[PDB]
RNA sequence: AGGAGGUGAGGUUUU
RNA sequence: CGCUUACCACUUUGUGAUUCAUGACUGGGGUGAAGUCGUAACAAGGUAACCGUAGGGGAACCUGCGGUUGGAUCACCUCCU
RNA sequence: CGUAAAGCGCACGCAGGCGGUUUGUUAAGUCAGAUGUGAAAUCCCCGGGCUCAACCUGGGAACUGCAUCUGAUACUGGCAAGCUUGAGUCUCGUAGAGGGGGGUAGAAUUCCAGGUGUAGCGGUGAAAUGCGUAGAGAUCUGGAGGAAUACCGGUGGCGAAGGCGGCCCCCUGGACGAAGACUGACGCUCAGGUGCGAAAGCGUGGGGAGCAAACAGGAUUAGAUACCCUGGUAGUCCACGCCGUAAACGAUGUCGACUUGGAGGUUGUGCCCUUGAGGCGUGGCUUCCGGAGCUAACGCGUUAAGUCGACCGCCUGGGGAGUA
RNA sequence: UAGCUAGUAGGUGGGGUAACGGCUCACCUAGGCGACGAUCCCUAGCUGGUCUGAGAGGAUGACCAGCCACACUGGAACUGA
RNA sequence: GGGAGAAGGCACGCUGAUAUGUAGGUGAGGUCCCUCGCGGAUGGAGCUGAAAUCAGUCGAAGAUACCAGCUGGCUGCAACU
């Protein structure tokens, strides 16, 4: 992903721009990226080695999502809300 | 992952004692002292000691009589996957005596020996010998 | 002592 | 008391599932007497064996592709260093 | 559960199983006591009576249990507040046949059109079929098309496995290395489930240079539907799907902590006059030999088949059969 | 044996039993059980106990005692505490 | 996709009540504003009108007349229209 993009992201869902790893930027980078992906799969249809760290990334999400939810739901609730997300 | 620091710190002490190693060192815990509490009073090692505020490390120094080992043999009776629980009556005797089986009871962690007299069971955590 | 090139009935059973 | 209604039993019809017994004939397996054909495998078993797969063929089996070592040391000539 | 039978071909992951560290509280599991009950008969202990015994009988213990109450709080678990050592994220770079798509270059085989030129070519243990005076085979030029990229290339590298090799471009995954910043267990495994998955095989539409099952001929042989030779179809290749099988092997499931070593290889980094390829230390992966230890032995041996925890899968005599 | 159940789960209101209860009826909700094995098939009375086994365990429930079902087979109701 | 209208089985008339003709459909007069007319919200007058339940009733027979698939199983051939 590209510098510009994550410092981006940071300064959007973080509090200083410089944690960069609170769970709400790294569910927001995991989306992002497979976002961005999802053009890349809807051509190369044989890439399952790249397809299962897109795999990778979506269970990662979903460990932190559930995380989220389990620890404070008002987050878990507006991130999904501001991301587009269903679940 | 690790789920069984008990054990892990059995295995590092029965590791010294195979390799003749004078110290060991181990990351710190609340019943881990407990423990190198009753083995120290018990003999089966020299001392204990922590160093640390924010991560601190456990050192324990083994005993060697005539050349070789003191811990023949040591076990760990309860484990997560199978919790031991016994009562007063029915506690075990490791060696018909001559070893030790730490139990923790509701009073602290003490020995068979200490908690038949004090009339309380509990967990029976490990036994050496 | 190191590296490189090949190289043997073509087949012929059972007890 | 009688009649009728409601419930239901013996019983009857139709189409199904499951199980048992048997069935012309047929496929495969097992046990038998030193029966017929060949010798595939055990040594390098005389085409190195083996699994997967497809074809062929009286039979063991053969071949094509990939894979495995649970195969033998192979032995003395020439050239360079 | 490496070689006797036993590790799914490999990964993701729900339920489920387990779970780092500190404090406070609840007191469910657990621990102590008490009450009720746990029929009697039967077992056992101490006795008694049939001339002893069998037999009967008195009392007791026991019936490991269950329910309630009174409490204890070391451990697990429920709740709250926390911590960074696990895990994870970001800044800076490294190597890599990592994956997909699109192009390009050369060597070589084959074929075609020609030029020089004649009696053989090829092949086998030896021959033959076969190709050749209709000019083959040899040598030169031009062209056509397919597939794979000689050396470098190395028990070297990457990927979860299967597996990946000319060069260039686009997209993309992963790993590692020194410094820093941040969340504070977010962690491991996984029945079912999902995805990937060597080669061979199937369907659709192409392409088809070489090799080659099937097939034909010539040889060997008592016979040869094989081993050898001459040709050669499906296939091998491409695009989209299907099958999901291998000696899918490290015959060794995944993750974590500890335990003497020596030779290297590869890939980074920190210093010292780098004072020329040097010396020291720190990481990752990987090859070999061996110590304690383990093992029936072979052998494993800091990358364990050693010392331990969690989880899943599998085996219980050989055939029948991984078959009906 | 991977799907079962429509009086089926519940609710409201009558009826009914010595008594609570879909036990039954009228209506309204689409629920209820089930991978901790619902449903279906086969076998089997259960327990105190008995045999073996040092022990956890395995087999079994004849005679003694307690509980349940039945009296040719399939259903029914009266009297009666 | 089918087989399949598989096979096989139950109700069908009339009267009254539910409902002095229900659910539904059509839809006036009279009400508000209104670009103001072949207009819309409100409204139910009137008209039409199934199907369903309960109870009763008549006949041997209630899809009562005409109209209005016989069905299953095995098998050869052709795919079928
Ligand atoms: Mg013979
Ligand atoms: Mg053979
Ligand atoms: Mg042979
Ligand atoms: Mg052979
Ligand atoms: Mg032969
Ligand atoms: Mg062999
Ligand atoms: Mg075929
Ligand atoms: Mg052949
Ligand atoms: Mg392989
Ligand atoms: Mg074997
Ligand atoms: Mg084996
Ligand atoms: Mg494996
Ligand atoms: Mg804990
Ligand atoms: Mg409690
Ligand atoms: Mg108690
Ligand atoms: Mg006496
Ligand atoms: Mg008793
Ligand atoms: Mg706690
Ligand atoms: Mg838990
Ligand atoms: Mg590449
Ligand atoms: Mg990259
Ligand atoms: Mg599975
Ligand atoms: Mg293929
Ligand atoms: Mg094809
Ligand atoms: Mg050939
Ligand atoms: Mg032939
Ligand atoms: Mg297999
Ligand atoms: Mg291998
Ligand atoms: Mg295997
Ligand atoms: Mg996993
Ligand atoms: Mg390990
Ligand atoms: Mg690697
Ligand atoms: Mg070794
Ligand atoms: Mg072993
Ligand atoms: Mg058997
Ligand atoms: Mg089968
Ligand atoms: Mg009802
Ligand atoms: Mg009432
Ligand atoms: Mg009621
Ligand atoms: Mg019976
Ligand atoms: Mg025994
Ligand atoms: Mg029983
Ligand atoms: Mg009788
Ligand atoms: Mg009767
Ligand atoms: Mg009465
Ligand atoms: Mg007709
Ligand atoms: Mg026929
Ligand atoms: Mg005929
Ligand atoms: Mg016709
Ligand atoms: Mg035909």
């Amino acid at each position: 992903l590209s510098t510009e993009a994550t410092a981006k992201i940071v300064s959007e869902f973080g509090r200083d721009a410089n944690d960069t790893g609170s769970t709400e930027v790294q569910v927001a980078l995991l989306t992002a990226q497979i976002n961005h992906l999802q053009g890349h799969f809807a051509e190369h249809k044989k890439d399952h080695h790249s397809r299962r760290g897109l795999l990778r990334m979506v269970s990662q999400r979903r460990k932190l999502l559930d995380y989220l939810k389990r620890k404070d739901v008002a987050r878990y609730t507006q991130l999904i809300e501001r991301l587009g997300l269903r679940r | 992952s690790m789920q069984d620091p008990i054990a892990d710190m059995l295995t590092r002490i029965r590791n010294g004692q195979a390799a003749n190693k004078a110290a060991v060192t181990m990351p710190s815990s609340k019943l881990k002292v407990a423990i190198a509490n009753v083995l120290k009073e018990e003999g089966f090692i020299e001392d204990f000691k922590v160093e640390g505020d924010t991560k601190p490390e456990l050192e324990l120094t083994l005993k060697y009589f005539q050349g070789k080992a003191v811990v023949e043999s040591i076990q760990r009776v309860s484990r997560p996957g199978l919790r031991i629980y016994k009562r007063k009556d029915e506690l075990p005797k490791v060696m018909a005596g001559l070893g030790i089986a730490v139990v923790s009871t509701s009073k602290g962690v003490m020995t068979d020996r200490a908690a038949r007299q004090a009339g309380l069971g509990g967990e029976i955590i490990c036994y050496v010998a």
